[PDB]
């Protein structure tokens, strides 16, 4: 489960939590946790930027993950690693940052 | 944003 393995996936931990670990992170600090929903297999990426915490849902149906409408990533690791390397901009323009800095479980 | 941020489609 590579999804499991991921250092950034911290699974099902609060919104409280996610904001000690995330307080005072440079913009593009991010995690993922489980989504507040009942295992509609969702998720929640949580990101720093301007100074705070952006939630944004990782949406899942068929069987493809991504943020809106088409829903075409494979997995949620695909998904994060995708941007990465490339700026959530085209989402929402106040969104102009990298998923850059990994808050990592083994670290 | 009011809690989750919006993110447009692509469709």
């Amino acid at each position: 489960m590579s999804l499991q393995n991921a250092e950034w996936y911290w699974g099902d931990i609060s919104r409280e939590e996610v904001n000690e670990k995330l307080r005072d992170t440079a913009d593009g600090t991010f995690l993922v946790r489980d989504a507040s929903t009942k295992m509609h297999g969702d998720y929640t990426l949580t990101l720093r930027k301007g100074g705070n915490n952006k939630l944004i849902k990782i949406f899942h149906r068929d069987g493809k993950y991504g943020f809106s409408d088409p829903l075409t990533f494979s997995s949620v690791v695909e998904l994060i690693n995708h941007y990465r390397n490339e700026s959530l901009a085209q989402y929402n323009p106040k969104l102009d940052v990298k998923l850059l800095y990994p808050v990592s479980k083994y670290q | 944003s009011i809690d989750y941020v919006p993110m447009l489609d692509m469709k």
